[PDB]
RNA sequence: GCCGAAAUAGCUCAGUUGGGAGAGCGUUAGACUGAAGAUCUAAAGGUCCCUGGUUCGAUCCCGGGUUUCGGC
């Protein structure tokens, strides 16, 4: 999609006072484009414009034709957003002018910039920047201009810079507003960079003197960047980027260039003398000066000074030494202070950049920095403890980062000892030495030791142990683990297989590469466990076979006389070896290895092989023989007869897999397969209709007749009492049919089309799949339904589809609890389609199919409204017979089935979905006030039972049915009306007192929480905060009589105490976050009241929740250790309560600190943690 | 699973009924109990297999504790309270004077947090609770039946339960979670220590609170 | 011979704008009890086909290449 280009109207007369009838010149052009709405044949016409003054070459003087076109091409350049390609387009295209047009171009488009430089409406801003940008990338027509305008566009931007603050400091308490202008001060910092980086103007000094315009500008710029830097109220991002423009600066505005490393030192150990500074630094950079800046700050300044200084080459010099141990210095520092998390994953990233510029300076350094910097000194042993403390981090970017650092501390050590005499150094064979002594679960030992071997050399390592491929191999059957173990292992015999080929040259060593690699691969696959054999399959083998094709030939020889001594004796190695044969042979077709050979040999499979493969009792087995068939290299390979036979004959038993892997695995291949034969049979008719082989028609009669085939097989496998699983599969199979062929309607052939073999009874049979007890085939039925063509009333007659509405309506209203589901899926479906009853238009008051969905949907929805209306008002006068007759759960059910379908954010008849909506609210309070009494007490031909799933269901529904209505975007919803639906969430999952209503409620109001942070009005997105304080003063003065319970781990307060603080966005900021766990920690704290258990009490219970939470996850570490205290603090308390809490929020903490359990019994060390890991991250806890 | 579908197909208020019913055909506790203790009863499931099983009679008396509320049921009287309390284990121990019970079964447990040793030990505090409520009410050669979770280390739990019954067996039935490690003692033969009043005592009592050996300490080389 | 398309986690698929790569399924772990545990939680798994650039910084911008295709 591309935008249409636009014009000044008043340009429209300057350009009609030179345009001609004739269509000689540019301006005619010029018009033909203008009037036009594709953004293609524009492009063209961008082309042949430089031909048109191309031929002009002759008059001397530009014509004034010429000057208003190309007046004319500025504005419009200038007016187009970076997201239209046609703006690159003009771009390149005026890039080409001739040379004797330059100067009259260059002056008007710089008359054109520089009254666009005068705007000072606050929101074109970014648009101003943004043109700034675009004029300096490539685009010669404007860098020019900009050169010439350093003062303007320098003013420009601090004046847009300064606007942007203020009116980002007084938008206070609108965050999308404020994100808005945070990302406009992002790009204005930015561009100012750019500027100052690629401008032909700032080399030499030229411009120092304090009277130039430009350096005034530049001061400012620099005074606005500080400012910005010590400020904490923006985002990250904007301090960070703000950090690297200081450096830029001072490093650009500094005259005694020799002494920029030095005063950068200084800055950096808050140690510079203010009366030695220039007063220009002074002036801007008193922050800098005269001490008290954030730890923020410093980290950002000194990530500023590695990205924007030169390292390469010793420009620097000894002052540039300095400064790198310097920065080191303060980094480390700053490692053992910070504690915020993305303060952490900033300081991992500067630490990766120190080490990338220690590699640059290494590179020609000094001989005293070589003792400073070797793998022995006392720097490089701190980054290997922030390493060995770092790898096993929950945040994945901390983890990357630690990897970076240890690769380069490697290289920089490699450096250091450039006079070295045999490859293995002392330091790399210590290294080594200690990671072997590591268990094999630590994941950190396999990224480290594939560090190390590139190296070093895989052969020290094996000369080490040589067992270690076995041990690493042996841990491949626990994934999560087999990853790094299949790295490392590719690692370690890519490097194996480099040395080999080294000064032994000649071709006998593949074999002991071979038996280093291939042979325990070999005892693995056919002899190993059934899951060792899943993953190695899966991650291991394709790795060593793309690298090594040549492979192949040995495993297959190996494997084909292991199968042939089985027919010998009529041993478990005879008895893997086909199923490993079958993996090896997938995988070389698939990856279009020397196995290729149309029918996948000529003799390494026979068709006595293969049907043994396609029904083997293991699982893995089935697959990777169904994939040696169904999938190949080539997408368009011509699928033989033999695989036809071969796929009936697997698809006639492989069914009912009941493994979900195992069932999704073969439904993909399957699905490959048919798509194989779709891009094949295009080829075929091609060249059938061209005007050995088999005569392609021949092989076209042959893929109808497969097609037709499969899909009897699929639907004789529908019976009645077929299972989940062989359901499942017919129905996922069926519906990837019904997509893979459903490509060529665009097009003119096709040979297959599922919707020719769907007669009356396979259409009975399909709807029939709705009654399933199992939601996954329903849903499968109904997609399949929706993509078939032509069935919605050809297929059914009026009176059965009437038949087919009273049925919907009368499961909508059973007693049965599930029947409400089948209900809602055959009224989709019957809406969907066009198929309700005439009756229906008497609902209500009067292509676009959208519309007539629309329409249909409001029929239903009212007369399921009418019903609910008349039930609920008899459950009122007596709940018995509702509960036995006319439980009132499954029109409410089948009503946000319904919503659920559409586009909620895009109705077109708000007229007719106002009072609907209104009337849904009512009916849901009602509904609520009738059965909720029954569902907090006790019970009030009818069992109690019944009674219960009735009022408890109803509860589930109302609650959906609220968080669903809540999607509006409150319009049809007024504030008024959300203020009372947050109102009733808070009446329940607050006096609930039974399980009933904690989690019911807890669905709904999430839903409610995250749209009312979305929401745009302000009004709306201060309800989470107030709210949360609300129930957090609530909490205080507890008063042990209240409704609230403290059986079943809360009175639900946890869940409302999630669900407000889910609405942060993710993230973000979490600024509620820290409110509550302030507040919460200080009530868990001891108390000398002893009326004050009770607050002490709920925040335990509280805090256990916050803990455990997927959501909060990372941000909630900074308060473990305070919560771990209150805990341990709070299992001493004489009271019970109060210790009964801390167990259960010690267990959360232990969870949330050392993990999940990683095996079902051993916990041998799989959940333990070093000491200095513990006491690195919790250090208040020593 | 397939008990939780035939709780709410049956008349059992839980899926913790068939727990009971299965632990009946393999160690016969209803041989000829006529009065019951049933502690740590959520919605009553144990009580209502007792009441059917015993009350069917007409005169079996069935007392239920728990610290929540329960629908009544015909022949079953309820309390709420912690049992952990001394008052909720006078109030109990105020329904068997005279005629002592002859099967007291406990079905509690703690908030399950998922990893087992804080589970043992919450599980352990409430068993002393229980195991004080049986010796304090039932008569001997009685039966106790208690839910406990089985963790690495369950010696203590036989050696102080051991003394104060006869057989002590262990058990898990088929509507317990394979994957869960509940389980169940069933004690057999209640046989409290001769000097034992609700010698021998000074010995067992600090060994059944806690594994309190303080009582073969001496200040004195051992006899031989 | 020109012109154009596709490549993201074990699998199936999302990814305006340059600042931590998103979900579903499968897998792993946990759960004494209700309200199909057919449920709930919380973990694990990627650096975006490869390779050079631009940039303080690239899934995204630019240039080569590989593999599989479509058009003339
Ligand atoms: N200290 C305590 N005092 C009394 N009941 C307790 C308790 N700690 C836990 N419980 C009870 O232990 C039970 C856990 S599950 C009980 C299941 C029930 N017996 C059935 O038939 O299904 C809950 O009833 C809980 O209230
Ligand atoms: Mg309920
Ligand atoms: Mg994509
Ligand atoms: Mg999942
Ligand atoms: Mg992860
Ligand atoms: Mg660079
Ligand atoms: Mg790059
Ligand atoms: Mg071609
Ligand atoms: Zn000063």
């Amino acid at each position: 999609q591309v935008a249409a280009l636009t014009i000044c109207h008043q340009d429209l007369e300057t350009l009609k006072s030179f345009a001609d009838v004739e269509g000689k010149n540019l301006a005619s052009l010029l018009l033909h484009c203008v009037q036009l709405t594709d953004g293609v044949s524009q492009i063209h016409y961008i082309k042949q414009i430089v031909p048109l003054l191309e031929k002009a070459d002759k008059n001397g003087m530009c014509d004034p034709t010429i000057q208003s076109c190309l007046d004319i091409l500025a504005g419009i350049y200038l007016s187009l957003s970076l997201k239209n390609p046609l703006k690159k387009v003009l771009a390149s295209s005026l890039n080409s002018l001739p040379d004797f047009f330059l100067p009259e171009a260059m002056h008007r488009f710089t008359s054109r910039l520089q009254e666009e430089l005068n705007t000072t409406d606050l929101y074109s801003y970014r648009k101003v920047t943004d043109n700034i940008s675009s004029c300096m990338e490539n685009f010669n027509l404007g860098r020019a201009s900009v050169n010439n305008l350093l003062k303007n566009v320098l003013h420009f931007l601090q004046k847009s810079l300064i606007e942007i603050l203020e009116e980002n400091r007084k938008c206070a308490g609108n965050h999308i507003i404020q994100t808005q202008l945070m990302n406009d001060l992002l790009v204005g910092i930015r561009v100012s960079m750019m500027l100052v980086q690629k401008v032909q103007d700032f080399q030499g000094n030229l411009w120092k003197t304090s009277d130039s315009p430009i350096w005034q500008n530049m001061c400012g710029l620099l005074s606005i960047f500080t400012k910005v830097l010590s400020d904490d109220d923006l985002l990250q991002t904007v301090q960070s980027t703000s950090g690297l423009a200081i450096i830029l600066f001072i490093k650009t505005m500094f005259h005694p260039s020799e002494k920029i490393p030095h005063l950068i030192s200084s800055v950096l150990l808050r140690s510079v003398d203010c009366t030695s500074v220039p007063e220009w630094f002074m002036s801007s950079c008193r922050s800098l000066c005269c001490g008290d800046i954030s730890q923020s700050a410093v980290l950002f300044l000194c990530q500023g000074t590695l990205a924007m200084l030169d390292w390469q080459n010793g420009s620097m010099g000894r002052s540039g030494e300095a400064l790198l141990l310097d920065t080191a210095h303060v980094l480390f520092t700053l490692s053992s202070q910070i504690k915020e998390p993305t303060l952490e994953m900033f300081l991992s990233r500067i630490l990766a950049s120190w080490t990338n510029s220690a590699i640059q300076v290494l590179e020609s350094s000094s001989p005293s920095l070589t003792d400073s910097l070797n793998g022995n000194s006392s720097i490089v042993g701190r980054l290997l403890e922030y390493v060995y403390t770092h790898w096993e981090h929950p945040l994945d970017a901390l983890r990357h980062q630690t990897k970076i650092m240890f690769k380069n501390l490697l290289q920089m050590h490699r450096l250091t000892v450039e006079g070295a005499d045999f490859v293995p150094d002392p330091f790399f064979v210590e290294l080594t030495e200690s990671l072997l002594r590591l268990e094999w679960h630590i994941k950190g030992k396999y990224t480290c030791l594939g560090c190390l071997v590139e190296c070093i050399g895989v052969e020290h390592i094996l000369a080490i142990d040589k067992t270690i491929p076995s041990q690493i191999l042996e841990v491949m059957g626990d994934q999560s683990l087999v990853p790094y173990a299949s790295d490392l292992l590719e690692t370690m015999f890519r490097n194996h297989k480099s040395h080999l080929k080294s000064q032994t040259a000649e071709s006998s060593w593949i074999d002991q590469w071979h038996e280093t690699w291939v042979s325990p691969l070999l005892f693995i696959l056919c002899e190993g466990n059934l899951d060792q054999k899943s993953y190695v399959i899966d991650y291991y083998l394709p790795k060593l076979l793309s690298y090594s094709p040549e492979s192949l030939q040995y495993m297959v020889k190996i494997l084909q006389t292991s199968i042939d001594a089985k027919t010998g004796q009529e041993s478990c190695n005879s008895r893997g070896a086909l199923g490993a044969l079958m993996a090896c042979l997938r995988i070389a077709r698939a990856h279009g290895h020397l196995q290729s050979a149309t029918d996948t040999w000529e003799n390494l499979v026979s068709d006595a092989r293969i049907k043994q493969g396609l029904i083997h009792q293991h699982c893995q087995v089935r697959i990777d023989t169904l994939g040696l068939l169904c999938e190949s290299n080539r997408s368009t390979e011509i699928v033989s007869m033999e695989e036809m036979q071969w796929i009936q004959f697997f698809i006639t038993y492989n069914l009912n897999s009941q493994s979900p892997g195992v069932r999704q695995q073969i439904c993909s291949l399957l699905k490959k397969l048919f798509c194989r034969i779709q891009e094949s049979s295009q080829v075929l008719y091609k060249l059938e209709q061209s005007k050995t082989k088999q005569h392609p028609s021949v092989s076209l009669q042959q893929y109808k007749n497969f097609m037709s085939s499969i899909c009897n097989s699929l639907f004789e496998a529908l019976f009645p009492g077929s299972s989940y699983s062989t359901r499942f599969s017919a129905l996922t199979i069926l519906g990837s049919i019904a997509e893979v062929f459903h490509v060529p309607e665009g097009r003119i052939y096709t040979v297959y089309q599922l919707s020719h073999d769907i007669d009356v009874g396979r259409f009975q049979t399909l709807m029939e799949c709705f009654t399933s007890t199992f939601e996954d085939v329903k849903i499968l039925a109904f997609d399949l339904l929706m993509k078939l063509s032509k069935t919605a009333v050809h297929f059914q007659d009026s009176g059965k589809l009437q038949g087919l509405f009273q049925a919907a309506l009368e499961l909508s209203t059973s007693t049965k609890p599930y029947d409400c589901v089948t209900a809602s899926y055959l009224l989709n479906f019957l809406i969907w389609q066009d198929a309700l009853p005439s009756s229906l238009s008497a609902y209500l008051t009067q292509d676009r199919p959208a519309a007539v969905v629309e329409r249909n949907t409001l029929m239903v929805i009212k007369c399921l409204m009418e019903n609910l209306e008349e039930e609920v008002s008899q459950a009122e006068n007596s709940l018995l017979q509702a509960a036995a007759a006319f439980p009132m759960y499954g029109r409410v059910h089948c009503i946000t089935g319904a919503l659920q379908k559409l586009s909620l954010n895009s109705l077109q008849l708000v007229s007719e979905w106002r009072p609907v909506v209104e009337k849904l609210l009512l009916m849901s309070y009602r509904l609520s006030t009738v059965v909720s009494p029954v569902i907090q007490s006790s019970s009030p031909d009818v069992t109690a039972q019944m009674v219960l799933v009735c009022c408890w269901r109803s509860m589930k529904e109302v609650a959906l049915l609220l968080g669903m209505l809540c999607q509006l975007l409150p319009g049809l919803l007024t504030v008024e009306q959300v203020k009372e639906i947050g109102d009733y969430f808070k009446q329940h999952l607050l006096q609930s007192r039974h399980r009933g209503a904690f989690e019911l409620a807890y669905t709904g109001f999430v839903k409610l929480t995250e749209v009312l942070n979305r929401c745009p009005n302000v009004s709306l997105q201060k309800l989470p905060e107030q709210w949360l304080w609300s129930v957090l003063e609530e909490i205080k003065c507890s008063d042990p009589s209240s409704k609230l319970c403290a059986t079943r781990r809360s009175a639900g307060i946890p869940f409302y105490i999630q669900a407000l603080l889910a609405s942060e966005p993710k993230k973000g900021r979490m600024d509620l976050l820290k409110i509550t766990m302030k507040e919460l920690i200080s009530l868990a704290g001891p108390t000398d009241d002893i009326q004050s258990t009770v607050p002490q009490v709920h925040a335990l219970n509280i805090l256990r929740a916050l803990f455990r939470d997927t959501r909060l996850g990372e941000n909630i570490i900074p308060y473990v250790a305070d919560g771990a205290k209150a805990a341990i603090l709070g299992f001493t308390s004489p009271v019970w309560a109060v210790r009964n809490s801390s167990t259960l929020l010690f267990s959360a903490l232990i969870t949330r600190i050392f993990g999940v359990k990683r095996a079902k019994d051993e916990h041998s060390k799989t959940n333990r943690m070093t000491g200095r890991e513990f006491f690195s991250r919790f250090p208040e806890l020593y | 699973d397939v008990y939780y579908r035939l709780a709410k197909e049956n008349g059992w208020r839980a899926r913790s009924a068939f727990k009971l019913l299965q632990l009946d055909k393999e160690f016969q506790l209803f041989q000829g109990v006529t009065r019951a203790v049933d502690l740590c009863a959520a919605p009553g499931s144990w009580s209502q297999v007792l009441s059917q099983k015993i009350g069917g009679q007409g005169s079996g008396h069935v007392v239920a504790v728990d610290l929540q509320a329960m629908a009544p049921l015909p022949g079953v009287v309820q309390i709420q309270g912690d049992i952990t309390q001394l008052s909720t284990a006078k109030e109990i121990i105020q329904h068997f004077k005279g005629c002592p019970a002859d099967l007291v079964v406990c079905d509690g447990a703690p908030d399950v947090t998922g990893l087992h040793d804080v589970d043992e030990y919450m599980q352990a505090q409430l068993l002393l609770a229980a195991l004080n409520i049986a010796t304090h009410v039932l008569k001997p050669g009685g039966c106790f039946v208690a839910k406990i979770f089985r963790g690495r280390d369950v010696t203590l739990l036989y050696s102080q339960l051991q003394v104060f019954f006869s057989s002590v067996l262990c058990a898990k039935p088929r509507s317990s979670r394979n994957s869960s490690i509940e389980a169940f003692a069933v004690c057999q033969g209640y046989d409290p220590p001769e000097g034992f009043i609700p010698g021998p005592t000074r010995i067992i009592v600090p060994f059944v609170t806690c594994g309190d050996l303080s009582s073969y300490d001496s200040d004195r080389s051992y006899p031989l």
